[PDB]
């Protein structure tokens, strides 16, 4: 392994003997990560890397049906928990129930809003977060009752109802402004085909102006780059098809720099720690590179591979960030949460499968029955229900008015 | 008025001055998903506040509820929402709404809405006056708060206060070198103010990052810094920059110098330099090693810029 080899021992922290708050917290996380690592040697087993598919089939199946007051904190995010599970069994390439599949379709249905979008559960005010999630949720799904559980009509009066002057959107009426919206109104609007020619009018000049002197994308102009919005602006560019009015170089070189030499993971800022979830915020960021890039005709891009240490991610992934009992976090020492659940496995599935054209070259860490179903690297749900989302709405006519 | 936390705390059911009205309760539906078991407590705000919404009961009684609620789930945008409604109707003291913010923000100082709220209510007052001291407060629990950067900087730029900013971001680049947030705090402040085109101001800024990477070498944003306010005018532009970059290589040595050595002389080449072959050359070597031997977790990047180099 990558990982457990000795010369990869001094990837260790230098702290220059000048220590701050950030190398202590660093070298922290190094050390509990190291132990994972030598976990092999001092029990003096042959390390076997296995993906715990059954115990995190198990808890998701649970959570998909209730959760404990525990996430009474999330009682505002309920498509969330919809997206998340549904997201992960289909990943785990597990099924889908016809029976639970519709109950989902029943309560987003309920959690959306006679003025278009959806909210954090039944009664709620729509949000573009809780929006963006219903309608992955929907599409996973994907069926012609889940698909008109989505009204278009409405969701084009909403999205424009956060629409800004200078290109942002709100989050929801009276709500922030930080590119999520931005990655949220194109994702819902392009699936289900409802974008008018003005709609995004501005947009992609107002997510260019996010990306910062680090080469990365922060929450508003101004902002530090941060891996979760630089997956908004970038993603979002994608599918605005305006990637280019980024300056692709620095932005390739700012998400390498966040590999974690030592860890093998992600960090989400320059000098924090590593999170599981960035597995997919940061690591997803280079399959939408690697397109960008070779759009403009780029030579030098691999046939194999994308731009970052597929193994290591797997192997940090694998090692460090599994629940025994199910479920995926953050490091070792965090709790369990769909969230980093979702997000794990979406990035083991980003490192584990390459593309290029007709080229496909997998990766798969340890025992092989750890290979995930794939995931599309813009909207983060396989790419089979993406396609046949976007095509069932577009046989219906864009809300023009 | 009643604490959650109060030991003689009772419920809204259990309430003589909430009796006429009728609890309406959440409809998950015949068949539910991910639903969750609320305790008696957090079921017994929510039905309250359902049914005081469904009303659009703009109440003083209303208004002391939603607080109850905002402390079982303080993620609650709806509730954030309907809260401000009856700030507005019922005429409610700001400021002492914003010492409410204030405390609620110290408790979590993570969540979305509280942040927005905040802003909300400095615009309404257009008083930007207690803003860079409560953020610092928060700043000082941890210095690196997303929110509490993203809304300082939303102070400063909206009301103008930028004449203190870099000394604050001096005293704590002071007390954690590494803390990017005011890396790049200094960036907003300085190219907001002066820029870095003012030949001073560029060396002043140039020398006191140099000075942070001969004493922490291996400490990152000083050298994504560096690299930022001089990148935007070519590195190559400055002739004076590989020699003293390449003294450091055996006394401030991380693959960070190599990295930057890297990006001189690929602007050496976009330029065009005599040469340029053996630049070509030592620039290759050092895409191999950073590759196989100096910085591997990224040796698909480093190789791809050692076949980039090689067409352009
Ligand atoms: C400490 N920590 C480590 N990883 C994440 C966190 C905290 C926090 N996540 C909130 C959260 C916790 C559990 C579940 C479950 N199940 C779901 C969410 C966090 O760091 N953020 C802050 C900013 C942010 C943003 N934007 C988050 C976010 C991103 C994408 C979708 C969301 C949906 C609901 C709530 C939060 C998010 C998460
Ligand atoms: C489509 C989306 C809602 C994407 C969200 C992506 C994110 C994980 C965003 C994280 C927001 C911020 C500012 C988090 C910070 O508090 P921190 O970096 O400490 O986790
Ligand atoms: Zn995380």
């Amino acid at each position: 392994l990558y990982s457990l080899r000795p010369e990869h021992a001094r990837e260790r922290l230098q702290d220059d003997s000048v220590e701050t708050v950030t190398s202590i917290e660093q070298a922290k996380v190094e050390e509990k990560i190291q132990e994972v690592f030598s976990s092999y040697k001092f029990n003096h087993l042959v390390p076997r890397l296995v993906l715990q598919r059954e115990k995190h089939f198990h808890y998701l199946k649970r959570g998909l049906r209730q959760l404990t007051d525990a996430y009474e904190c999330l009682d505002a995010s309920r498509p969330w928990l919809c997206y998340w599970i549904l997201h992960s069994l289909e990943l785990l390439d597990e099924p889908i129930p016809q029976i639970v599949a519709t109950d989902v379709c029943q309560f987003l249905e309920l959690c959306q809003s006679p003025d278009g979008g959806f909210g954090g559960g039944p009664g709620q005010y729509p949000h573009l977060a809780p929006t963006y999630a219903a309608v992955n949720a929907l599409c996973i799904i994907g069926t012609e009752e889940a698909y008109n559980v989505i009204n278009r009509e409405k969701l084009l009066q909403y999205l424009y109802s956060l629409k800004q002057p200078d290109g942002s959107f709100l989050m929801h009426v009276g709500g922030e402004v930080d590119v999520r919206s931005a990655y949220c109104a194109a994702s819902v609007a392009s699936l289900t085909n409802i974008i008018t020619p003005d709609l995004f009018e501005g947009t992609a000049e107002w997510i260019a102006r996010c990306q910062n002197w680090e080469g990365g994308i922060g929450g508003v102009p101004g902002m530090e780059a941060h891996g979760g919005y630089t997956f908004c602006g970038l993603a979002a560019l994608v599918i605005l098809k305006k990637e280019r009015s980024l300056n692709l170089k620095s932005l390739l070189q700012w998400v390498t720099s966040r590999q974690m030499r030592f860890e093998g993971g992600f960090q989400g800022r320059c000098n924090k720690l590593v999170d599981g979830c960035y597995s997919f915020w940061q690591a997803g960021l280079l399959p939408l590179l690697h397109r960008a890039l070779h759009a403009q005709g780029d030579p030098a891009l691999s046939m194999s591979h994308w731009m970052f240490h597929q193994q290591a991610l797997q192997e940090y992934i694998l090692m460090c960030c599994q629940c025994p009992a199910g479920g995926l976090l953050d490091k070792p020492g965090k709790s369990r949460d769909f969230y980093h659940t979702c997000y794990c496995l979406s990035g083991l599935s980003i490192a584990q499968h390459f593309g290029s054209g007709a080229m496909l070259h997998d990766v798969v860490m340890g025992v092989p029955e750890n290979v995930l179903q794939p995931t599309h690297p813009v909207y983060n749900i396989g790419p089979d229900k993406v396609i046949q989302a976007t095509t069932h709405f577009l046989q219906k006519p864009v809300p023009g008015f | 008025f009643l604490s959650l936390d109060s030991p003689t705390y009772v419920l809204y059911r259990d309430r003589a001055e909430w009796a006429d009205i009728d609890p309406v309760p959440q409809n998950d539906g015949p068949s539910p998903v991910v639903q969750i078991i609320y305790s008696e407590k957090f079921r017994d705000v929510y039905d309250y506040f359902r049914a005081v919404l469904q009303r659009d009961e703009r109440s003083e009684r209303a208004f002391k509820l939603t607080r109850d609620a905002i402390e079982l789930n303080a993620a609650n945008y709806t509730v954030w929402h309907f809260r401000r409604v009856l700030l507005r109707s019922l005429q409610k003291d700001l400021q002492e709404e914003m010492n409410y913010i204030t405390a609620i923000i110290e408790e979590q100082p993570k969540n979305y809405q509280v942040w927005h709220h905040r802003r909300v209510l400095v615009e309404w007052l257009k008083d930007p006056s207690q803003e860079l001291e409560f953020i610092a407060d928060i700043l000082n629990q941890d210095a690196k708060n997303y929110h509490a950067w993203q809304h300082r900087q939303w102070v400063i730029q909206e009301f103008r206060l930028w004449d203190n900013e870099l000394q604050y971001v001096d005293q704590l680049l002071k007390e954690d070198v590494r803390n990017n947030s005011v890396w790049n705090q200094r960036h907003f402040v300085i190219s907001n103010t002066t820029g870095y085109s003012d030949r001073a101001v560029l060396e002043r800024e140039v020398q006191y990052t140099l000075e942070m990477i001969k004493l922490v070498p291996h400490n990152e944003s000083a050298w994504n810094y560096l690299k930022g306010i001089l990148q935007d005018r070519g590195l190559s532009r400055y002739p004076n920059l590989l020699n003293q970059l390449l003294d450091l290589q055996p006394s401030h040595s991380s693959p960070y110098l190599i990295a930057f050595l890297v990006d001189i002389y690929e602007d050496m080449l976009e330029n065009q330099c005599d040469n340029k072959e053996d630049i070509l050359n030592k620039a290759l070597e050092l895409c191999e090693i950073l590759a196989k031997e100096k910085d591997t977790i990224r040796k698909e990047y480093w190789r791809y810029i050692g076949r980039s180099l090689q067409s352009k």
